[PDB]
């Protein structure tokens, strides 16, 4: 096998633009950038075979930069995706982010919105799980959901808006999360009951029990499957406990609900916030 | 018990077919895009053929 | 009691026929998907060949530039349960086939775009010779 | 659901027909074009 | 990025045909229109990146007009489809209609009937849902269904003819809707759930035309030709409606409607047609 | 719009091969045939589905003369679609046959099956339909597409049995079994009964009962047994009773009715020959 370091050195030597008087006699520099990109891709493939995945990613990044200089942006976007795959498999989430961002920018400029949305969602997943940059993850899930909505892909859009609303609610942006849940409801049977519950829970965490009661009434009137659901009864019981200011009754209803339908971590966090708001009002009254 | 099992199997198959409907929608969308790009490809191939022929005549 | 049993018989008869229904679609759909997936295979071969020919074109262009009712209810349910088993199996197989073809179509799209770009490039280069 | 699936696949048959025809047509034109560039190179030398 | 306004101004300057003595020295104007189209497409892409979707649509329309002037009609049809997509995403349903109509006209001219049918159906959907121009939506679904029938796409043809018959029945053209349902039945025979619905809807249209005899014939036909309709709730319901219509008992009809609704929810279409049937009974009582 | 007749006249003028001294100065005639094909395709597009088909046939013939056989095969498929939609089943057959020949020399099974369907339903040329379903099934079998192969072999066995080739139909059902299983066992046995070979039917019954538990307890197995018993007793009335009993629970399709009537007739003929 060729040495990837020597391949990269040859790529670097070829990727120098023609300067000065030589520019009058040299044809388009595009072909030189293409050949430098091919040398970088060969180096990247050899590094990938060696499981030196970060060096493969860096070589694909160099290849994509040369492809951009050649004018071959569609190839650059594909090569950025290969760089991303190498960095993600190598545990270098930062360079994976940067690779996906360049790929997404190329795909959106080329009108490949759906493709860019796929990668924007994966970018959101990296921001959420590996980097814990929840704000940018929110922005990524929102924009991906919008791109899927323009593409009439309701299911993918809903997957993104679920992730967005969940993260917004965990970040304390309860009103905006409730608005996204209202969009998810309008766009949408099993998940619908969950959306009504989560909307109401966000509203309770915003100390707006009236909006929660309205959401309950809306859901009970518009979806018969929510009306007779455990989620509706639970949301009602939580609204009642919030209006009475009884944080113990709320904790009882939470335990009762948890015994039949396990509360996931998101619901527990939001329910704890609601309880804390009740206890704070109790303390402010003594 | 047999009828309840049958009901459970039918509900599961309904779920699988519903998933499939979403997948075939994604497939139809992909195929519409590929038809557009394959039309582009045919046009470009003809254009390349003609240009190469014109250069062949030029060099001759 | 008799009326209810008769209604149950009618319901199960209708259900069986509709079970056999969900079947004709699955077998035809799988047939058509087999045909289309196979029509994709011919496309894939042609795309591979065009990639090779574009490599040749790249090098040639470069050089150029250089130069009784109870029993029936039971039996109808028997028939419905068996068909339901095949409707489930067919749905699973159809899902798997759609997954495979979806990845194949994604690759076909990318390869088609790449070829289109390469052809436009060489056509522009030939225009200047 | 099955009914709709048949219907959608019948629709997609149509796309597959055109794609196959166009890619096949393109391959033959590319082959001819390469032949032309070969003869062009033969003359230019 | 280039300024899209300057790109469009350059497109406009290039897209002037060669007039007069210059026409003797200028080659084909086709290349000038191609370059103007490319400039318009670049402007449209920049507007789309800015989410100025209506301006992107207008730029694609200009590009498609230049492509037509170049003789590149297949490209113009694709560009009209991109204009349509921009206008639809921008909420400008009128320009979306006009874009699709030009694209469909090109596609039909290129013999791409199927493609035009896909877009003619989408045009029908825009006319129905956004513009409420139900008459043109009917015409769109009918013609799309016919084009799909010629393509042997029984399934798409049926989807279109369902939309056509439903809208025709809601517009009071009950006889023509019944005839389309007869076509849907015939195309669906031997292929059943939609079939029961087709039999029911046919009969309901006939009742709304005050022709209970044709409804009874449709019932008998369905009961003989499709055993699933014979034992269905839809058949029993249609029978009960025919009986109530022949007796002139609008209350019994309303009871049968409630009974049916308790087991199989009546959609909005059935409710509208059933109300019309009831009104025709009550009018005969009042007369 | 251009006039399609004038387009075809221009295609015909261009599609004349270079003859004589002109052949020394003219380049390859391939480009002339390509341009004639393009003109024919434009005319076909403007066309009046039968005239569109004929124009596509002319285009495909010019494409063949250019050496672009893959294009010709695609154009023959477009001609086929026009003729089938125009109700001209003969030219649809001829178009599919040319397309299939091109595809096999280089899909053909898909179109060979559709050809079998046209031969069966529109032309009633059942012999060629049988040949089409058999060859399509074989091509799918080589491609390991068991489901499509089985669809073709079902059509082949059904038509062979209706044509009185009961032994060959039974052999195809044996292939289908080895590769609906209950139905295949029943139909195999019925073919054997129509061949007056009740012993082979009993063997098929025993085979099915041993190899597939779902056939063992099925109505199809019991029905086949009862038919074998009635055939061995020579009681055509008992056979008709068992047919009615079976029909009350599982409707006999037209194929089964035809084969069962043949079996009954063979019993009645043996009864008459013994009196």
């Amino acid at each position: 096998m060729s040495d990837p370091v020597e391949l990269l050195k040859r790529a670097e030597k070829k990727g120098v633009p023609s300067s000065g008087f030589m520019k009058l006699f040299s044809g388009s520099d595009s072909y030189k950038f293409e050949e430098a990109a091919d040398l970088c891709v060969q180096a990247a493939t050899i590094y990938r075979l060696r499981k030196e995945l970060n060096l493969a990613g860096d070589s694909f990044l160099k290849a994509a930069d040369y492809q951009k200089k050649a004018g071959n942006e569609d190839e650059a976007g594909n090569t950025y995706v290969e760089a991303y795959k190498c960095f993600k498999s190598g545990g270098n989430s930062v360079n994976a982010v940067d690779s996906l961002e360049n790929a997404i920018q190329i795909f959106t400029h080329r009108g490949q919105f759906r493709r860019g949305a796929n990668f924007k969602f994966e970018l959101g997943e990296i921001l959420e799980n590996d980097l814990h940059d929840y704000a940018k993850a929110i922005d990524c899930y929102e924009l991906a959901g919008e791109w899927y909505a323009q593409d009439q892909s309701v299911a993918l859009s809903n997957k993104c808006f679920i992730k967005c609303a969940d993260l917004k609610a965990l970040d304390g942006q309860y009103i905006e999360a409730s608005d996204i849940y209202s969009k998810l409801i309008k766009s949408s049977q099993w998940s619908l009951k969950d959306y009504f519950l989560k909307k109401g829970l966000c509203q309770l965490a915003a100390t707006d029990a009236v909006a929660a009661a309205r959401t309950l009434q809306e859901g009970q009137s518009e979806d018969p499957n929510f009306a007779d659901s455990r989620e509706s009864n639970f949301l009602k019981s939580l609204i009642d406990a919030v209006n009475e200011g009884d944080s113990e009754q709320l904790s009882e209803h939470c335990k009762e609900f948890d015994n039949f339908m396990r509360l996931d971590k998101w619901k527990i966090t939001i329910l704890n916030k609601i309880k804390e708001s009740i206890q704070q009002q109790e303390d402010d009254l003594l | 018990s047999r009828t309840a099992e049958l009901q459970a199997e039918i509900d599961d198959t309904v779920g699988i077919m519903r998933d499939n409907i979403n997948k075939v929608a994604e497939r139809g969308e992909r195929l519409t895009s590929i038809e557009d790009k394959a039309d582009n490809l045919a046009v470009s191939a003809q254009g390349f053929k003609r240009g190469a022929n014109r250069v062949r005549k030029a060099m001759w | 009691i008799k009326f209810t049993k008769q209604s149950s018989v009618a319901s199960t008869r209708n259900t069986l026929k509709m079970a056999q229904d969900a079947e004709r679609a699955g077998m035809n759909t799988l047939g058509m998907l087999g045909h289309q997936s196979e029509q994709l295979n011919n496309v894939e071969g042609n795309l591979d060949l065009m990639k090779v020919q574009n490599k040749v074109a790249d090098e040639k262009v470069a050089e150029l530039k250089k130069l009784e009712m109870e029993l029936e209810i039971d039996r109808n349910l028997d028939q419905i349960q068996q068909v339901s088993n095949r409707l489930k199996k067919m749905a699973l197989t159809t899902g798997k086939e759609l997954d495979s073809q979806q990845k194949r179509l994604n690759n076909i799209e990318e390869s088609t775009d790449d070829l289109d770009i390469n052809l436009h490039m060489n056509t522009n280069r030939l225009a200047g010779i | 659901l099955f009914n709709d699936m048949e219907e959608l696949v019948i629709e997609q048959q149509e796309n597959v027909d055109v794609i196959d025809k166009n890619v096949e047509d393109a391959q033959l034109d590319v082959e001819q074009g390469v032949g032309h560039t070969d003869k062009a190179v033969k003359s230019a030398r």
